[PDB]
């Protein structure tokens, strides 16, 4: 069970309650030039 | 790494002390392809004319101001060639790079925040009334925030909400840098194109708002320069526009 | 489903590596680690963000709709515009997001009552209730005996009392590629006609009623609409709102205050 | 004719359930998807994302701008007293409850990880000085001099080019998670900043600066729990 | 699932081919496209007309029939004719094409209500219903308790109210190899009789009645009939009806108007 | 005695909805099919078509 | 599931609602003799 | 499922073997077999000590609350701690450990009675009930009509009468590795405020309430609550508790007997 | 359409049955194990222990 | 049947009730030094 689909439509379907997927270098770094913790910001 | 230079048309800008600019999410803006196309026309694409850097008039920071605003695209129109093909076109497509300049000496304080809010929404300060057009977008000068409440057919422009009802502190969610006089002087920040439609009218849709606040207010000691001006430059970039009619008058 | 990061070991350290040294005006947000600066052991995390996802914060239903209609002139039907800006409790958690493409799974719950009257004495039967979507642009009816409750084309569905509740699920009828919660424009070309997102919102209306034709005495009915979004993408985070909302067509706000009064700034409770 | 047997529990409507239902329009076709900037999949990215905390929550100042400003001086009196003083925990502490991860923490029961804490020093160019800034792990009194408060984790912050220092609370807790709500049982510490060496500044430059900071989540972050949050509030129709 | 033609990138042209002159009176439909006449870029299309199948356009429930019957002489049954003429919704429909071949799924609704009295004291048990198709040329029944109730070799449907609609399922049963939905001729051979469709449908009769003997006092119920046709197949489209409809045995009509009065030939709103 | 669970939307009437259900005539033989011509298969082959446009729709 | 047929007669089955075929040249183009539209129709 | 051990022959002996003496100061439980001090036959054992195991012991529901609301202002709902020390019944049961780890499997069982007046002449629909768990920190709402009974987040469950009784299923939602019936300690670190294990327990609150707005008359409601814990663990057995209970907070307990008295030391009845 | 005979015993609550039943909180993580000495496993370890006797049972 | 798992989560799943393991060792034997029944316990 779990993987069985009784309906044709797609959004007769159960919620994708089981994906784990993350990316916060969109938001925690967007500057274009990489920086490095170790060396100086600036 | 202070030193950066950026060339665009036939205008460039040279800055001696910032930072690493920033890309707004991660990606550079660029064209739009065929499979993401929903319309069936050939696109003008004007490289030279209606991208290049565009000067706003500039204001005075004084030890009082509460902040300014900026409405673009539409801040952007009757300048150049750019606010032309506006007119005569339906529908178009462009990303913006926003320069920040506001300069000052050793023995001067202050700092500023540098934010774009993309479709920025602004309540009225009578809630049973909406306000005329006029007071959102002007086109010549930045409107001013307020620091207490105020009434009447416009804007809540008091800065704790900042006009959103949201807090004034959390808005560093969105792309954003920070000017400090005793760090950096100058502040870039590029922008792609974010909406919901592939493409849409420029004059009916506000795209995104830039807001410019003091969370530092300004102080300097007698003898010292009291005029500090704020300059405000943007530059259009990947500029599509598509259907032609004739122009319209607005 | 993975795991958080594990802590690594640290020791003493004397060198010209700065990693607590930064800069916030660059708009970069520091990546530091308890173990840079300080002296930690080795610990393996097997903590998971498994409901901080989207999908599972958004899946819950939630009642975005609520009203009476009575069997015994206008009050015998109900009529509903679809929109999520009805709810407070719903609408603060869809407006952390600027564009969001969901599925939603409707369902409904119908009580009825008897209403307080001289004489009650009455033997009915059981009740049946009808609900039809109206597409936008359709025929609105009029009357509860009125020709457009035939559903020809537009879905209906009848449930009989006693049983479980209806559910039915709608996929993504948006005309544009996602759903602009926040639109900042007007409606004319002409910068003129109606400021906000009502612009946007077209969904069709509602229409519930109640199939038998009288009874002997007054009878009222409630019906509670409930909501789960799932299949869901968000685009665009927004802070979230801090004023009370005070009408549902637009955003307007009053004056509050971003945090609660403290005696003084080195008071400790 | 299979024959069947009822459970308990059928016939009943849960919120917090995934049921295949069937579809009110047969064979609708959507819109093709198109590629939107800025696609957020977990509520842990906006956590991290600093925001600045209403320090000076005094009366008065919670409807200004004046909140964010801790100010600073240059003088000899009283140089032996706290500078700000606030409880670390972040569910319930007024300075930083209705912050980004305050926001998204009240929306759960539940919470674990490092927090982090940066502070930017508004002022002139030419001054200089420097700032202790200490977290106190709980089981005491809330320190009440420099050398009770240097007996915990703290870090000497040199004002200069940078201009940022960074202190990073390293989760110190006799259980995996802690309560969001306030109980004696899970309890955080107490943040106290105190004066390394006063500032000094030359003749011409302003005599008082203001420092403003900022707080996020690490990546060890993590909430379990789901509740509703205690913020909003609806008294009747809109 | 096919998806519609892509656009093909076009570019400046001047030749002797002309795309756009063509002639109307051969009775060709021209195959021009905006690419022959202008420059256009290149994009691909994904739309699918899938929704506009004749399956897909029929397959949805209609409201064809609707009668009450009494329990407490003739008022305690219902008598129908099948036929699709009698509800406007549907017969617009069916009236697009001159022959059809389909499959129906009939569904029905029974509610049932106490008639307003001064006096109401009842208690009455869960009520039973009673449908039954008599094939043509079959006996009719006359009376509640008559004996061609006892369906020997006709079907019936037996259905106790609070449980869900009853649904059955009906093959192609024409004795023609399509139905003719509109018919030029007369029924008998001298050029006399009936002229019209009528002559062409013969199909049986449907009976509705309560189970139940009697009641303390009188009760009354209501049946509504949906089809839903499958399976279908059309031939020969035919122009959409203007005038609305008068009688449901004839195509009788009032002279109406093409379109909306307009105030000028240039007058644009 | 299999253990079945009845889930929220049961027992209801939706228009649109396909499932099976059983027939009330069994075995029932049809008549065979003919080439009728002229079978219209989607709606938008009748929209191709070309129609006389009313412009003049001035009164009168 | 959506291809078990759990009766054996065959109205008593599921629409074809996933069926997509076109033939517009039945109407549109009607003509015996071939018309080419660059070429002049008469 | 295996089996017990069985017996082994045994024969006359005289030596040196003293499987009978020992010494029970050293803490040991002596493992003597009634073979080694006795004349024993073979026999295979086959009983087996299936029923005996912890999982099987606490597999079987058990009533934990009992409460009454009405419908006709505070008593319209009823307000429930999520505590397992208010039935003798399960703590006697659940207190023979100190450390458990479970997973419960809840069932209500919801019954209601119209209330003795002088008129009682109503007709009244089927009623509906709803039970809302409240997670700790969260609102708790005030009145019937409040906006905390619309579940945005906090799951719900509606269970109309005559069906059968509701279920849900709940994982281990503590904050430790296990749950704490003992716990000997105060809640505040200066040794002050409430001594007992009332503060580890954090659980939620539970809401019961009726969805029907109003009734003609009075009428009175009752639910009664059953855990079952599956997938159990137990760690540190403990002693029975001999003495009643007498509050449900602490242990408090009152001077009772080990055992019955008898006439005398050598008094066999 | 599946045809289905219910059997009787159904839509009863019996203490003593092993049913699935559906989570009210769907993908909850817990908290990870840790090893607890002394676990007792069956109800004849406790009996096995020895327990002082109150033989001298009279009264007073 | 008996083995088969309808519902995805853990939780949702029946009672281990066939589970036969002991250890009397634990409670019964705690002493360090090896004790045998045979010999003299002390
Ligand atoms: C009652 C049966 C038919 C019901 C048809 C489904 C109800 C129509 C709702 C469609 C819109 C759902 C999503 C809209 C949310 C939004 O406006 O952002
Ligand atoms: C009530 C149970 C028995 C019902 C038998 C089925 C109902 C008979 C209807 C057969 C004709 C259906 C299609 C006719 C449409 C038409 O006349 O064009
Ligand atoms: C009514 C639907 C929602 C019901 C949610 C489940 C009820 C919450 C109970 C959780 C705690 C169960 C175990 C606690 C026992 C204990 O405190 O030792």
């Amino acid at each position: 069970y779990t993987n069985i689909n009784f309906y044709k439509d797609a959004a007769s379907s159960a919620s994708n309650r089981q994906e784990l997927q993350q990316d916060p270098g969109k938001f925690t770094d967007p500057v274009k030039d990489l920086m490095v913790k170790t060396l100086p910001a600036l | 790494d202070r030193v950066r230079s950026m060339t665009l048309g036939n205008s460039t800008i040279t800055t001696q002390e910032s930072a690493n600019v920033v890309v707004g999410y991660g990606e550079w803006p660029s064209y739009l392809s065929d499979k993401e196309a929903t319309a069936e026309d050939q696109p003008t694409q004007p490289d030279v004319a209606t991208c290049r850097f565009y000067t706003l008039e500039s204001v005075q920071w004084e030890k009082s101001s509460p902040g300014w605003w900026w409405k673009f695209p539409e801040a952007l129109k009757n300048m150049g060639l750019f606010g032309q093909n506006m007119h005569y076109h339906y529908l178009g497509r462009a990303g913006y790079t926003i320069h920040v300049q506001c300069n000052a000496s050793k023995f001067h304080q202050g700092c500023l925040l540098v934010v774009c809010v993309p479709e920025a929404e602004m309540g009225c300060a009578d809630t049973s009334t909406t306000f005329p057009a006029t007071e959102l977008t002007t086109e010549e000068e930045p409107h001013v925030f307020t620091s207490d409440s105020i009434t009447g057919k416009k804007v809540q422009a008091a800065v704790c909400n900042a006009g959103m009802g949201v807090g004034v502190g959390n808005l560093t969610i969105f792309p954003h840098q920070w000017i400090n006089l005793r760090t950096n002087n100058s502040a870039t920040i590029v922008m792609p194109y974010i909406n919901s439609v592939p493409m849409d009218n420029m004059f009916r849709h506000y795209n995104f708002t830039l807001m410019i606040i003091p969370f530092a207010p300004l102080n300097f000691n007698e003898g010292a320069t009291a005029y500090v001006p704020v300059t405000v430059t943007i530059a259009p970039m990947y500029a599509e526009y598509n259907g032609l009619r004739l122009a319209s008058t607005q | 489903d993975r795991t958080v990061a594990n802590t690594q070991p640290s020791g003493p350290s004397n060198s010209k590596e700065i990693p607590a040294l930064t800069a916030v005006e660059t708009g970069h947000t520091s990546q530091v680690d308890p173990s840079d600066t300080l002296q930690t052991r080795h610990v393996v995390n097997f903590h998971s963000r498994s409901e901080s996802t989207v999908e599972n914060f958004m899946g819950r239903a939630a009642c975005v709709f609520m009203d009476q209609y009575k069997l015994n002139s206008t009050d015998n039907f109900a009529v509903w515009t679809i929109n999520v800006r009805e709810m407070a409790q719903l609408r603060r958690k869809c407006e952390l997001f600027t564009y969001m493409r969901f599925d939603i799974e409707m369902t409904m719950v119908i009580t009825s009552c008897q209403d307080q009257g001289t004489q009650l004495e009455q033997d009915m039967p059981v009740l049946t209730h009808q609900i039809m979507y109206v597409p936008p642009g359709g025929p609105i009816p009029a009357k509860v005996d009125s020709y457009e409750w035939q559903t020809s084309t537009n879905p209906s569905v009848f449930w009989t009392e006693g049983n479980a509740p209806a559910r039915m699920s709608i996929p993504f009828i948006s005309v544009g590629n996602a759903y602009s919660l926040f639109y900042d424009g007007w409606s004319h070309f002409t910068q003129d006609g109606t400021y906000g997102y009502t612009t946007l919102n077209a969904m069709g209306k509602l229409f519930v009623r109640h199939v038998n034709k009288s009874s002997p005495h007054q009878i009222t009915s409630t019906i509670r609409v409930y909501f789960k979004p799932k299949h869901i993408k968000a685009w665009v985070p927004r802070p979230p709102r801090l004023c009370p909302y005070i009408n549902k067509g637009d955003v307007n706000f009053v004056v509050t205050e971003v945090t609660d009064a403290r005696k003084s700034i080195t008071d400790t409770p | 004719g299979v024959p069947v047997l009822n459970t308990p529990g059928s016939t009943q409507f849960l919120t917090s359930d995934d049921f295949q239902s069937p579809s009110a329009m047969p064979q609708f076709d959507e819109t093709p998807e198109m590629h939107i900037p800025g696609e957020v999949r977990n509520l842990m990215e906006m956590a991290e994302v600093d925001s600045v905390v209403p320090v000076n929550n005094i009366t008065g100042k919670t409807k200004s701008m004046e909140a964010y400003q801790i100010a600073v001086g240059t003088g000899n009196t009283d140089k032996t007293k706290p500078i700000f003083s606030f409880q670390m925990d972040p569910g319930y502490s007024s300075v930083l409850k209705r912050t980004l991860l305050g926001e998204m923490l009240n929306y759960y029961a539940h919470w674990s990880g490092s927090v982090k804490l940066t502070f930017l020093f508004c002022g002139s160019a030419m001054a200089t000085g420097k700032l202790l800034i200490s977290y106190s792990p709980p089981g005491a009194s809330v320190p009440s001099s420099r050398k009770d408060a240097m007996l915990g984790t703290h870090i000497i912050w040199d004002i200069g080019l940078q201009s940022s220092c960074v202190l990073c609370v390293p989760w110190i807790s006799q259980s995996h998670y802690r309560m969001v709500q306030q109980d004696p049982y899970t309890s955080a510490g107490y943040i106290t900043c105190w004066y390394q060496t006063n500032i000094v500044v030359p003749p011409g430059a302003p005599t008082s600066c203001d420092v403003l900071c900022f707080a996020s989540a690490c990546n060890d972050f993590s909430v379990r729990l789901l509740r509703d949050t205690p913020f909003m509030a609806q008294p009747g129709k809109l």
